[PDB]
């Protein structure tokens, strides 16, 4: 069984792929104070290789 | 060897496939087909729900006894001939088509686009011969009422009011057992990486078994409205719903419309975002122009098909045509499923994504159908991510108590069934506020509106996932269950100052 | 005597089947078309109402004037000349049609699946030679312009500006007594055991006068809107609506598509419901396989058709077709109309329900036929239910005085209408208040979702009685009015105790 | 002289009718449609999106480069025999269509109906010689995939992944230069008396322009849901929505299915009003007895065509077809635009009325026409005034700062949008109570409910304005927003008992 | 005269008790009550009918 | 320039009214007040419309 990623997650995921840890993308889902929140690929790849460590 | 049945379909019967013959495939399969333990029957549930009149026709291996009038015993043309004018229509769809006129086929030239035809007959002898229903010289007369209704190639008499069966797909199989073999093999290779759907499903082979394993299926007592469920859900158990009875027309289930009254509605609104999509419209322009007549496989040569259709890309997989609809299958109509999403950048959801891009090369450039099928799986993403936020917002409030009548007027659904939060029961019953709104809200935004929003994006129809379909409607749900929160929120704010005034 | 009218039309109109004349039985059958008592006219409200622009082509009968210009004196040639330029497609579409070319009506041989169309004209002119419209061997040499527009079979001369009509349902009757005859049965056909509905509806012969006799119709001041109703309800003044002007054929008032403009929408989904079942789907599958110009009785045989269709259905009763389509009706589409449920049971229902049996066991065996249909009566029911206990809860609020705005924001629906629950006025009328949005919500749930749930059910769409319409849309409308209901007990239970602060 | 095309064009040009050459007429229509500052390119709000993988197809003169594979260097004829299992039917339907078969278009003859075509082939060369593409004694042998796709009439080799091209709209119009003018002349006729909408809108020629210029679109995060918005506002940049690639036939885009992807949906069901109509319901039955590859202006003669399609009542104006398809309209879909009902009783309406009655009166009387033309703008207005009222009460809700979560959780759009009351952003955004739900159901009301009341009154579908979709939706959302409006007065006037209590 | 008002649930009991002994006992086609399709035994329901029949004549 | 507004209702009433004195009563095509349609001058309507059309 596949551990629990979130949408915007996936996302994120996906736009960061083939980029480098330091580099920042758009969120494809989430608006935060009248702008596209911003998201640093290293961030959300090390969230999602903490979720394919905890899957079967 | 049947050359288009998959090898683990064979290691399943534990059947060699270079050594088996059709009589041993078809009878490893009919095995499996008809034990309980594999789907058949009433299901694990059967206790909570009984047949109704229509039930011995939706599952006739079951339910079905042969009527008690007439009161006759009857020869292949007294089928032919009582029924002419009992039931006239039937007799005259029979006698035009290709299962009463055996011999024109076997007269097809090399030169007919229909020459394929020749070829299956002669398979389909073969395994009459192999199952000993017909001798090694013997070729096959007719396919006629007795054969279909009490037994292939009967020589005798039948008793109307004992011998008489509703033709199942084991029936048809009998014959066509490349197709049945083919259908049935959605058990064996539609096997998700980690359980997401239940193995073998989704897939026409196991619809029946799937509809009956629904609990509120099971427990509701409205059974009229749950055999309308059913009327969807009966591939398993014949093979008349794609190409009808009783003219059992190849070219009739090649057409779009052939899916329509089952692959459509609120919650997969298949057949209403491909009419629509530039795809469907061009089938509806061309529809004359081409020769349904033709196989798939030459439908886009000597057919002169130049729109694609849901059967030639659905049956569709590595160049060649199968009654298997399931190897392809990567979101299965439900982003929404515990799994699914997570699962579509895999190796598995990645080497369905090469065949699906194959299907349409057909026409379009890998490169052009890399990006919208990219756009299809991000845009699907983007509404689950909608209703994921909003699901949030419901479930808390669940967890919270806080639901309209969650603590003071929500009674359990029936047997067997357990109460919970936003589960498919709740679609089909209800009573007191089980569902609450707000619940039945949320639900029907994954379940119906980001369904459609994923089937408009798979059939490219841009108003079915933006303004009409999906994004909209999900929008609007998200919307008033944001403006229910909040009023709700301040409604509790207002009765503590109450509760406060009171404490005097 | 024309065999396919009942005899309860020749008693209604107190004529001798053996003995009457088709110029006896034409004149009969106007002389109540036309009167005011048996629906004719602007009807009891038309003090209300006034007709606008397109009214003169809805109902010729009351408001049809011909134009002030042009003001010329023709001949029949002149018709055709002069609006070949002046409504070019009008006389290209009628030279195209039967009416235009009678000849080759006359021509056809005994091997031609058509020739049935030969004795057709020869009735046709022996009811003209009857009312003495023909000579009893002139031939009727065409129908054109003039005949339909100013006087069947006119030699001389028409003023346009004073004997240009607007061709009615009497005015095709003069030549089609047989369609027209038939057409005018289902007022006497028509008749409930307890009046569940008024004497001869619902029905295609007094849908006009159904119309005009809904109080928010004639009401209402959107009057435009109003006349969208009347659209679909123009059967009885008009016979085009099937087999439209001017080509007038009859294969394609055989196909679903003819009825589909009237018979679809959120209270009768009977197209959407009729395409989307295998037999509807079947029809659109094989529609270039059927030879539609055979007459129904031959549709089977002759065209070669092998899915049933809405005419097939509807005009076929105890073996024969004919232009009644009410003699088999037992759930009339609304099925919470009082008195149809417990009628449902009758020997008066179970008659009509063997003549249905009768129609489906063409293809089907009657053990099949009659298993679905026990479907379609108890799975209507289910959604009768349904609705009924939602009802119940709305209908205490309106009796209890409860409702949203019920005693400070309820004003009086526009005259002749009387203030209630949950009428069909407020799909219509609303303002402030009334209706509330709880009582339009368990109206439309009985009006508009429960009569497509028997609608999906009646022609066998699975998604449009459970999923997609009548199950699910119901089951919502109960949620909803669950969860307001008792959010409203808490709110007021919340005033009570604000009240006993002060 | 291109005689169907305006002279309001040939005058934006700068042009002179009788003297410009095709060269001169094609030049300076293609500097106008590529120019940033007449819409081509990212627009004003390109800083705020960026393409995605569909959008080198959507708009290709600003996105679309070759492929870096196969590295192939290819003949006109290696395109055809390498393509033939590539993308086989491309080759197939191609091989079928009239590009592949000029030949047989010159063999016409002049009793055929189909003739006008080897007088457009003729009027093709005569624009290409005049472009320095096709010699004056030499013919056009095809129009194949080399053509299109890399140079008009190209001899020699080119290279896969330097040369290849989309073919846009001023590909096309190097050869039909008349039908590329006449789209391209609704920049200059589509000008509102009052500025109703923008100069030149709405139109096919500048539909990928407003979709752009569209607030949310570029604002929204959600690109690949932004994208779908794109493939119904494509026109601008391809010509091959209603003639599609690769058959381009004339015949299929005269089919009422051809419009039906597009115009159709939540706020304007021109597809779903149209085939449930009476003329719209007999072009599905008769579709089999009318000949569609007769040109529209033949359609209802030599065609036997007896009942109205998309094409034949749109691209008609005063009894000729151009593909311009903007001069009659008169409401524009939307009802509720500010000066558009105020405008329908102007000349400049009124004239436009007259064309209409024109196209109708090929078949009805001027007396019928005239008189269901009456009821559409009436009941037009009928709706019209209902939406008015129910939004006099949400408006004033928000002016009053009363809406749900107004000053408590109302979030500001994604930039450059602005905050205000029931804007288009709305229906493409939501966060917080932003919209709330009453905001969002009178927006709907007219945006969704209005529109389709009025395409249900001009293609004459009597459930379209009445039952099904207009007055019983528009009534159910009065009624809701009524029962909404007292609800929340009552609670606030029981808010204000408590406040009283309290002080 | 008008038929006395009869229920859908109490028609669809009554329909579900044809071909049955009153003392058969079938399952409504409607109610749900404490988590359980509500049983109906087919003699009362019968009964119920038979008096809405004699109230109407 | 920019047309001053007119309500649906007031152009309605005016249209109504359009062929017309302005001492004659037309029904509204859209009001109901106290049960009834409501009843319009005239001279009411299009002395509205026209201090309008001098303000566009
Ligand atoms: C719809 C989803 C189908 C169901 C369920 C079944 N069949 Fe089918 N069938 C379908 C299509 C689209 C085609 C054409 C396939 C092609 O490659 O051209 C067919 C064809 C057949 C045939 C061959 C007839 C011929 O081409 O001459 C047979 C013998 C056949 N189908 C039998 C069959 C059986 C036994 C089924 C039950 C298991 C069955 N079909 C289901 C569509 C669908
Ligand atoms: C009703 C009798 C059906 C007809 C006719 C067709 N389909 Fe179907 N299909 C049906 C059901 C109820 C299901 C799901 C079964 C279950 O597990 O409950 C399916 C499944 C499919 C799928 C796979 C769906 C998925 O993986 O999410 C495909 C690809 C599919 N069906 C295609 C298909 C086509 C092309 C058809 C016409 C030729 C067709 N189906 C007919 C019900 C019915
Ligand atoms: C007349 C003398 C008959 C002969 C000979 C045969 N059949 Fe028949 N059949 C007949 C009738 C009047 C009916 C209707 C029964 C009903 O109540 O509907 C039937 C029915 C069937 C059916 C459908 C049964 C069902 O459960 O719906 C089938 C499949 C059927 N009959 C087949 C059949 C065959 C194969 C026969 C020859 C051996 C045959 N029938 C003979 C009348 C007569
Ligand atoms: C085989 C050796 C080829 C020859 C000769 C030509 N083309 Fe081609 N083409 C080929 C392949 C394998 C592909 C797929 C590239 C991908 O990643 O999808 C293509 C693609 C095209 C396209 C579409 C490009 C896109 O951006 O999607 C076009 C328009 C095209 N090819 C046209 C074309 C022309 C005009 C040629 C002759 C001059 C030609 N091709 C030659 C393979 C081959
Ligand atoms: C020209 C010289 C005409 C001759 C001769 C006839 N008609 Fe005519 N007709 C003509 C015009 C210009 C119009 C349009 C009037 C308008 O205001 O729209 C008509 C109209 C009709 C109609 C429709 C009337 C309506 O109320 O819409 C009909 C039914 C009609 N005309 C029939 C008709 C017949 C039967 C004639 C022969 C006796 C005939 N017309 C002569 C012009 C001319
Ligand atoms: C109505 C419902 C219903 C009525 C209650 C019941 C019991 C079912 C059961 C299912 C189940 C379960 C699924 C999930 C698949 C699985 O294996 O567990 C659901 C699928 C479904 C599909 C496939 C959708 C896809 O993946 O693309 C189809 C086409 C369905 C359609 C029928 C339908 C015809 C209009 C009706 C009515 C229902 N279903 Fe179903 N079903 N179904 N279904
Ligand atoms: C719209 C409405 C409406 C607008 C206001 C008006 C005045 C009518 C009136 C009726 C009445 C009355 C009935 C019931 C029948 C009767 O005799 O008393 C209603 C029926 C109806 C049918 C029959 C439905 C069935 O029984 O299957 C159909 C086909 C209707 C069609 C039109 C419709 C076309 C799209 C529109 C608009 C309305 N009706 Fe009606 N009508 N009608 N109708
Ligand atoms: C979906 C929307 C959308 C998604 C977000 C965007 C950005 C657009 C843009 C527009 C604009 C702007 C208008 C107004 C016209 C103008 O020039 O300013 C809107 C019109 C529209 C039409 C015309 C309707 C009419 O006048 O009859 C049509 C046919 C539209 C269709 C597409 C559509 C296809 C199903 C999708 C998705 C949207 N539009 Fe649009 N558009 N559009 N559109
Ligand atoms: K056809």
């Amino acid at each position: 069984s596949l551990a629990p990623i979130s949408a915007k997650d996936m996302l994120d995921y996906l736009a960061c792929k083939d980029k480098k840890p330091t580099d920042v993308v758009k969120s494809h889902t989430e608006v935060e104070n009248g702008k596209i929140v911003r998201v640093k690929c290293g961030d959300i790849v090390a969230l999602v290789q903490k979720a394919r460590e905890q899957s079967g | 060897d049947i050359s288009t049945v998959p090898d683990e379909t064979y290691d399943a019967l534990k059947l060699d496939r270079g050594k088996a013959t059709p009589k041993e495939t078809y009878e490893a399969l009919v095995k499996r087909y008809k034990d309980p333990a594999h789907g058949a029957g009433k299901g694990t549930m059967g206790d909570y729900w009984e047949p109704i009149a229509i039930s011995i026709y939706m599952d006739p291996n079951t339910f079905y006894k042969p009527p008690v009038s007439p009161k006759e015993v009857a020869e292949r043309k007294d089928c032919v001939e009582c029924h002419s004018d009992e039931t006239p229509v039937w007799v005259r769809a029979w006698k035009r088509s290709t299962h009463a006129n055996l011999d024109k086929i076997r007269n097809l030239k090399s030169d007919d686009p229909l020459y394929y035809k020749k070829g299956k007959l002669e398979e389909v002898e073969n395994n009459l011969r192999s199952m000993g229903k017909l001798g090694e010289k013997e070729t096959l007369k007719e396919v006629g009422c007795i054969d279909c209704h009490v037994d292939v190639n009967k020589k005798d008499k039948a008793d109307h009011t004992k011998d008489i069966r509703m033709p199942t797909a084991d029936t048809c199989g009998t014959c066509h057992l490349r197709e049945f073999a083919e259908r049935e093999s959605e058990r064996d290779t539609m096997v998700w990486p980690n359980g997401q759907w239940p193995a073998g499903r989704p897939s026409h082979a196991l619809d029946y078994t799937a509809n009956i394993e629904t609990t509120v299926w099971a427990a509701m007592p409205q059974r009229e409205v749950a055999e309308g469920c059913t009327m969807c859900h009966t591939n398993q158990n014949k093979c008349d719903n794609c190409h009808t009875r009783h003219e059992f027309s190849a070219a009739e289930s090649r057409k779009p419309e052939a899916c329509a009254t089952c692959h459509s509605g609120v919650d997969h609104n298949n057949w209403e975002a491909y009419t629509m999509s530039k795809h469907g419209k061009l089938a509806e322009m061309n529809r004359d122009k081409w020769n349904w007549e033709v196989r798939l496989k030459d439908a886009f040569s000597k057919g002169g098909q130049n729109a694609p259709t849901c059967a030639a890309c659905h049956m569709e997989y590595e160049g060649e045509y199968t009654h298997n609809i399931t190897r392809k299958t990567r979101w299965a109509n439900y982003p929404f499923v515990p799994g699914i999403a997570e699962n579509i950048t895999s190796d598995w959801s990645e080497a369905r994504l090469d065949s699906w891009v194959l299907t349409c090369t057909q026409c379009h450039s890998e490169r052009f159908a890399r990006s919208y099928l990219d756009l299809m799986d991000k845009g699907t993403l983007e509404g689950l991510a909608k209703y994921q936020e909003a699901n949030a917002i419901v479930h808390k409030m669940y967890e919270d108590g806080t639901l309209t009548g969650q603590k003071t007027n929500r009674p359990n659904p029936p047997e067997p069934e357990k109460p919970g939060f936003g589960i498919f029961t709740q679609l089909f019953w209800s009573k007191g506020n089980n569902p609450a709104s707000l619940e039945l809200k949320v639900l029907e935004m994954a379940e119906n509106n980001l369904a459609k929003m994923h089937v408009g994006l798979a059939h490219v129809n841009p108003g079915g996932w933006t303004y009409t379909e999906g994004w909209g409607p999900m929008n609007r749900a998200y919307v008033e269950i944001q403006d229910e929160y909040t009023k709700m929120q301040e409604l509790s704010a207002l009765q503590a100052r109450v509760n406060k005034l009171e404490g005097k």
